[PDB]
């Protein structure tokens, strides 16, 4: 069921409306660094990765010992990954 | 003793966080006749709708 | 004479050599203990 | 639905006033570490100060600099500042006491991390002022750096529970609060938790004297008021969260009914201002990171060793067949 | 006299209605999975209700109040079974399950 | 045709389309499978269930 | 109605992406149409979905695109150009898709015309599927890591593809 | 073990639900099929609840809108 | 050098055990009498030599 | 109705990519920011369909070309970077001496 | 207009008690007197107890403290910083050197005065003043502040 999401809705317009009340009332009275570049390409690994262990962890009782070792597998390829990254510097800011 | 000044603000914070849980607490509960349940699943909105027919039909 | 290189390794990058005895016993309850747990269960 | 708003307003004026006495409670702590009292002029024992600093801060005239990006740069401090309350709409703090039962809520608390991000980029960018752009830019790049810890210690949790219902999490703890366990799985998240609200050892905006403009250097009366609730809200809600998933929430410390007799909104509040109070305890204890330091610590720390508990207690929850 | 059968009435009674109910259950799910056609199984259904309501009426004659109780703190939980033990012993010592 | 539905349970043509499939697996010509075949593509779509329905509608429409 | 507004929000919110001047205008509109998608996805009932294109679009890629536009520095004069010379352009191939693309399901989805009687009465149910529903989200999981466990591994050679080119495109080691 | 005891209890009910609601919906699907008929009298050619299933396995009416039951 | 001198630095390191003695003795001073003089009530103490207004 | 206008929503969506493509000839950035709208629109149609044909083929695809999307965008901002480097500018007429 | 003027009289009572409570100096540690002022904000005597914080950006400043000698080549700096201050503002000037030049008063780079450069509200005499010195001139600031009829003054005009 979807109902849950409704308050959310309603919180969120009551939460802007607070905002604007509170920012409106007292009008009354050229170098680029890559590094953060690689940054962002690592978070956004890391986030397909902990999109990929939701499903995964709340289904660990019915994949069992199969669906465990895929998803070794698959952290296996990201780990050496990582590792490539660390060995290059990439995880390096001085 | 001195030290229970800066027990007053947390005691505050304390206070307030129980407020935001029981508030809308018992506001469900006066509006809904009963407390909220954890857990609504498909089969309790259909237990519902048909409680609606069973009881109001009757 | 690799026996104090892991020492040394383990002195340098402690948080590297505990993420990897951390992970590596989570890999060998799996890969060698659940299988033994599976056999003494079927006699 | 037409009660739904009573309830919304009963969850956030109390966190507002809950916000206003957590910037008085952290002074006063502060103070009584270094020997002095801190606010008790401003009402009895001070408190009346943050209602006297709101007033002024309302009172004062708004500056909005001659930029090009004059919408941008009001509008970054209500993103945050409403990204730091909607949080609280899944957040139980007893046996159904909770505005959004989410079977999803997990990732929905993960989405809003996510989130949070954008107000302070775009306050740096849209300030017109290349000190605070690259405040701004090192301040996301490291709330970025350790949202992937953040994520990882959830997944543990997640695994050790079989759901994203928040209020499931905390029922999966009436055998053992999940602190016990994985402790320092706690320890990690907690850190995380400081350095994702830059809080000390982790406040690079705090480090004007260090040489490092914040992103909110140009900011006055009511935004720069709004990034501070938000920033203050934000640590509430860490603090609740590390309550939820590993102290057991509303769960009283021993099943007995001389604890039972307390209510669950009590015991949560209780391990809620115990972690409110370590934030303040660990920012007059220590000195403050590099962010080249911080940073290394993120991706080579804290990192891999969210990976390997993900992977050890899911291996021994597999092994021994105790999943949920 | 015949209690109304809502959620609350049913699911207090869902210990009773399955020792009691089984053969009828049984037949009425076997010709539900042989046809889903609902015209094609209201006589199973007719016999499934018969007996739900015969032992409803039976429950409700020997435990009047333990049933009233056990009922208003299920309905009032909206049928959590564990926020309600204290009056479910209460009810299945009067009206044992058998 | 997977068979997976959305909610945890066999897909709703999922019957329909092992019908087919099991009959062209040994019918020579695809026209003798062809009443299986829609029976399959109506279960996807609902086009001639609609069609008629509005059909019916437009009656309605006509008479008032 | 309610899918009338979503759709009116990502259409202009869209036509922001395409036309803004400044690029940095042009990720923060394209956070708007994610956004609105979120919403759509919340309406079928894939609150999984819902949450990991927050995640994933927003919180990732285009804080990526945000990083990387912000710190160009872009002149309009690089990348202006008059666009009236384009409306006949744009309108056969816009009205050839539209008369086309928009109106593809029509003839194999015919829309059921809404009318004057309850046809709610006329809704089955079955509750035999409602005593263990499962989550969009264990739904996934029993089919991501078992099924087609290999599609999701060559998903993981994929990234490892994306991370060994950003070290070797954009490294410059101090 | 709590919730298969939640989960037992919805098993043993479950009849007694179905049957009340096959019961409606015939009620219901008859007086459809009167509607029907009566609109659709001097539409020749005609057949009122007519089958679209080739195969004449019954299923619900299809309703039109994407995902009903989770709202 | 030796595996127990490994171990104990690397346990020091993972446990953050020299961040504990910063807090606790930050947590003593948290219960002690403060310093603070109550002005304009309470005075700072001078001397018969200060010089102040002529 | 339903179908349809969730239909029409992703459709939009995709001509809006491609009128992008159409009227960015100087703009390359925003070329590849509508070439992910287009993405976004497939993904859109695999969920709806997945939802419509109670199927999941639909919803293992959606994530799998999601991870797909990702990696399109790291790589090609990695090349508008080098690009940019070599150049010191992101102006078409300095990415056009391939000819012929 | 009976009424009228008490709710007016009320609401600048509010405002007045809100300024007073919470004022932000930004400091301007010039020279020697900057060391008296640390220790104002001390355990010993406590600023913060009176509200006081401190802020590094002028845009978050409700006050200047002008500590130490200003120089010629200062004086734009002090200048630009004052100009940045939304309103309502107040300046301080502590110690001889910002009050009159002091004992560089004759000197050919300082500015005699810091009331050359921007208004002053507060004079704290004292080469330096001790930090209770200080300590009254906010005080006294406190009470200016405590004159002010904001609303009283915009509702006539
Ligand atoms: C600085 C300033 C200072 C001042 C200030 O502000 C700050 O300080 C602040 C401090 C605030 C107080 C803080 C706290 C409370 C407690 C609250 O009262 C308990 C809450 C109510 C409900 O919650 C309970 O119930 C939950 C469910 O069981 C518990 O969950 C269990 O189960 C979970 C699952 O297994 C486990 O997971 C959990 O672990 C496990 O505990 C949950 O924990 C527990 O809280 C108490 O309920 C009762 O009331 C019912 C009424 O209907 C009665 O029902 C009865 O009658 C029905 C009709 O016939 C029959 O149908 C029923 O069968 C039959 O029972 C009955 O008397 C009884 O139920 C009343 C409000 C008050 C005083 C606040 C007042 C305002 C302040 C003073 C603020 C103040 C402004
Ligand atoms: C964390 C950060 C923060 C930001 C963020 O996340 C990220 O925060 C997140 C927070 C998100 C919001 C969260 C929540 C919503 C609400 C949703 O809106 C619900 C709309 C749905 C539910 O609506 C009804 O649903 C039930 C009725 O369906 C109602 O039940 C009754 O009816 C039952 C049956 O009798 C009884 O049994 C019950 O007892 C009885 O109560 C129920 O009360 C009511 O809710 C869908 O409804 C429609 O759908 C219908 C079908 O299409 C349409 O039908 C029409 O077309 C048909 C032909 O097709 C014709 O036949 C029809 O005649 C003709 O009318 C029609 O338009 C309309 O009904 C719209 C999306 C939005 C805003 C989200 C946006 C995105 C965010 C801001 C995210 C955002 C990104
Ligand atoms: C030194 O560090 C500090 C700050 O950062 C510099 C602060 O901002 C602050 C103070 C910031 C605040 C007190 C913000 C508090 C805001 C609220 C409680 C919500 C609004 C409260 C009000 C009195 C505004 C009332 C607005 C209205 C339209 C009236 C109708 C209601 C303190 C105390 C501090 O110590
Ligand atoms: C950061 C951590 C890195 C970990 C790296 C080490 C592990 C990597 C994965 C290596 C593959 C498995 C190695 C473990 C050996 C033990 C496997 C085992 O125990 O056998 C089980 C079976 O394990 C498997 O078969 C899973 C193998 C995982 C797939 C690994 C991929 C190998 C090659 C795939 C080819 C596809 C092409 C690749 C595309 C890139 C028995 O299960 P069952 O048959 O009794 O029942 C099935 C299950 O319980 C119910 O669902
Ligand atoms: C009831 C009380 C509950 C309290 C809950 C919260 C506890 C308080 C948490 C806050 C404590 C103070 C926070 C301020 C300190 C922040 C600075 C942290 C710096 C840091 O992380 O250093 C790393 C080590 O710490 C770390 O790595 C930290 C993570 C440690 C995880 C432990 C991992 C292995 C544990 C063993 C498990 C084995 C059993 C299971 C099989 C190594 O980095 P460095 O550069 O500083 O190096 C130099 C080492 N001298
Ligand atoms: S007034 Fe005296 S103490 Fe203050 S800066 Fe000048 S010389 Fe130094």
């Amino acid at each position: 069921m979807m109902l849950e999401f409704a308050p959310i809705f309603i919180y969120l317009v009551i939460s802007l409306l607070v905002s604007l009340i509170l920012l409106g009332v007292p009008f009354l009275f050229s170098r680029f660094d890559i590094r953060f570049y690689l940054v962002s390409i690592l978070f956004l690994i890391f986030d397909l990765e902990v999109t990929f262990f939701f499903p995964w962890a709340v289904s660990l009782n019915k994949i069992d010992l199969f669906g465990f070792w895929s998803m070794m597998a698959f952290l296996f390829i990201l780990t050496i990954g990582f590792l490539y990254e660390w060995k290059r510097g990439a995880l390096d800011w001085e | 003793l001195v030290w229970l000044e800066a027990m007053l603000p947390l005691g505050i914070i304390g206070g307030m966080l129980c407020i935001m849980g029981n508030s809308q607490y018992y506001i469900h509960k006066a509006y809904h006749g009963r407390p909220k349940h954890i857990g609504h699943d498909e089969w309790d909105v259909a237990m519902e709708r048909r409680d609606k027919k069973v009881v109001e039909k009757a | 004479p690799v026996m104090e290189k892991l020492r040394m390794f383990v002195a340098q990058e402690p948080v590297v050599a505990a993420s990897c005895l951390i992970g590596g016993v989570g890999l060998f309850l799996p890969a060698v203990v659940r299988p033994i747990l599976d056999s003494l269960e079927a006699s | 639905y037409i009660a739904v708003p009573a309830e919304i307003l009963g969850i956030i004026l109390p966190l507002l006033l809950g916000v206003a006495f957590l910037v008085l409670a952290e002074r006063k702590v502060m103070a009584f570490v270094q020997r002095r009292k801190g606010p008790d002029v401003v009402g009895s024992f001070g408190l009346l100060q943050p209602l006297a600093d709101g007033l002024k801060l309302i009172l004062k005239e708004p500056i909005s600099p001659s930029s090009a990006n004059f919408f941008l740069f009001r509008m970054a401090p209500v993103a945050t500042f409403m990204l730091s309350l909607v949080a609280w709409a899944v957040v139980p703090f007893d046996y159904g006491m909770v505005l959004s039962d989410l079977n999803i809520g997990l990732l929905y608390l993960f989405a809003i991390s996510s989130l949070g991000v954008y107000g302070i980029i775009i306050a740096g960018r849209s300030s017109n002022s290349k000190y605070a752009f690259l405040g701004a830019l090192r301040s996301a790049a490291q709330m970025v750096s350790y949202e992937v810890s953040i994520g990882l210690i959830l997944i543990t949790v997640l695994i050790c529970v079989g759901s994203c219902n928040l209020s499931e999490i905390v029922m999966a703890q009436k055998q053992i609060w999940f602190g016990i366990p994985l402790f320092p799985v706690l320890v990690m998240f907690f850190i995380s938790c400081l350095a994702e609200t830059n809080r000390a050892p982790f406040d690079l905006p705090e480090a004007e004297a260090e040489l490092v403009a914040g992103y909110n250097v140009e900011y006055s009366s009511m935004g720069f008021a709004l990034f501070f609730l938000g920033e203050y809200a934000n640590m509430i809600l860490m603090s609740g969260l590390c309550t939820l998933f590993f102290l057991g929430g509303w769960l009283p410390i021993l099943d007995l009914p001389i604890f039972k007799k307390i209510p669950g909104s009590i015991w949560f509040s209780i391990k809620v201002l115990f972690f409110l109070f370590l934030y303040i305890w660990v920012r007059a204890a220590f000195p403050r990171y590099r962010y080249d330091q911080l940073m290394g610590l993120g991706w080579k720390v804290f990192l891999p060793l969210s990976l390997a508990w993900v992977v050890s207690v899911s291996g021994l929850l597999v092994t021994f067949q105790w999943l949920p | 006299g015949n209690p109304i059968p809502t959620s609350a009435v049913l699911t207090a009674s869902a210990k009773h209605i399955g020792m009691r109910c089984m053969p009828e259950n049984v037949a009425f799910l076997k010709c539900k999975k042989n046809d889903p056609n609902p015209e094609k199984c209201l006589d199973k259904g007719r016999d499934v209700t018969r007996c739900v309501l015969g032992l409803l009426k039976d429950l409700h004659q020997k435990c009047q109040k333990e049933m009233d109780d056990y009922v208003g703190c299920m309905y009032y939980y909206t049928n959590e079974f564990d926020l309600c033990r204290k009056e479910q012993e209460a009810f299945e010592k009067v009206c044992p399950l058998k | 045709a997977s068979g997976w539905g959305i909610t945890g349970n066999k897909g709703r043509c999922y019957d329909f389309w092992m019908d087919f499939s099991e009959c062209m697996s040994h019918c020579r010509e695809p026209k003798d499978c062809t009443l299986l075949r829609e029976d399959y593509l109506e279960c996807l779509h609902h086009s001639k269930e609609f069609q008629r329905r509005n059909r019916i509608y437009k009656e309605e429409q006509r008479k008032l | 109605m309610i899918l009338s507004v979503l759709s009116s929000l990502a259409l202009v919110s869209g036509l922001m992406v395409v036309r803004a001047k400044n690029p940095v205008h042009s990720v923060l509109f394209f956070i708007l149409v994610f956004c609105d998608t979120s919403g759509l996805l919340l309406l079928l009932g894939l609150d999984f979905f819902a949450m990991i294109f927050l995640v994933v679009y927003i919180g990732a890629i285009a804080v990526l695109f945000l990083f990387v536009v912000m710190m160009f520095h872009i002149q309009i004069a690089e990348i202006h150009e008059e666009v009236l010379r384009y409306l006949p352009v744009s309108g056969i191939i816009g009205l050839i898709f539209w008369w086309e693309m928009f109106f593809i399901l029509d003839n194999e989805s015919i829309p059921l015309l809404p009318t004057q009687r309850n046809t709610t009465s006329l809704r089955y149910t079955v509750y035999a599927g409602k005593v263990r529903s499962w989550t969009n989200l264990e739904t996934l999981g029993n089919l991501l890591y078992t099924y087609y466990f290999v599609w999701f591994l060559v998903s993981s050679l994929i990234l490892l593809v994306a991370m060994i080119g950003a070290i070797v495109l954009t490294m410059h080691r101090t | 073990a709590l919730k298969e005891e939640k989960y037992a209890a919805r098993r043993t009910i479950l009849p007694i639900l179905q049957a009340e609601e096959d019961e409606r919906f015939v009620s219901e699907w008859k007086k459809y099929l009167e509607y029907e008929a009566d609109v659709m009298k001097d539409v020749p050619g005609w057949k009122v609840g007519e089958n679209v299933y080739n195969s004449g396995r019954w299923m619900p009416p299809a309703t039109g809108e994407l995902r009903p039951d989770v709202w | 050098k030796d595996w127990n001198t490994v171990f104990e630095r690397s346990i020091n390191t993972l446990f953050l055990t020299e961040m504990v003695r910063g807090l606790s003795l930050t947590l003593k001073y948290f219960f002690d009498p403060k310093v603070t003089i109550n002005y304009p009530f309470e005075k700072g103490p001078l001397s018969p030599r200060f010089r102040g207004e002529h | 109705m339903d179908l349809i206008k969730y239909f029409t929503f992703s459709m939009i969506i995709f001509i809006l990519g491609i009128w992008g493509i159409l009227l960015n000839r100087r703009n390359i950035l925003i070329m590849l920011m509508s070439i992910e709208l287009m993405l976004l629109a497939v993904n859109l149609n695999f969920l709806v369909f997945s939802v419509s044909l109670d199927d999941m083929m639909g919803q293992v695809f959606a994530l799998l070309v999601l991870t797909v999307a990702a990696a399109e965008s790291a790589i090609g901002l990695a090349i508008f970077v080098i690009t940019f480097r070599v150049r010191g500018t992101i102006a078409v007429e300095f990415i056009n001496s391939i000819q012929g | 207009s009976k009424a009228a003027e008490f709710v007016i009289s009320k609401v600048d009572d509010l405002m007045n008690w809100a300024r007073t409570g919470s004022i932000w100096p930004m400091t301007f540690g010039l020279a020697c007197c900057a060391v008296e002022m640390m220790h104002t904000g001390a355990a010993r005597y406590d600023l913060d107890r009176f509200g006081i914080i401190f802020r590094p950006s002028p845009r978050q400043s409700d006050c200047m403290i002008v500590a130490g000698t200003l120089t010629n080549k200062m004086a734009p700096a002090l200048r630009k910083v004052y100009d940045q201050m939304p309103e309502p503002r107040w300046v301080i000037s502590m110690g001889s050197c910002a009050n009159g030049g002091g004992y560089y008063h004759y000197s050919y780079s300082v500015v005699r005065g810091c009331d050359r450069i921007v208004p002053v509200d507060i004079y704290v005499p004292g080469c330096p003043p001790t930090a209770e010195a200080l300590l009254y001139g906010l005080l006294q600031l406190q009470k200016k502040i405590n004159r002010r009829k904001d609303f009283l003054h915009w509702w006539n005009k």
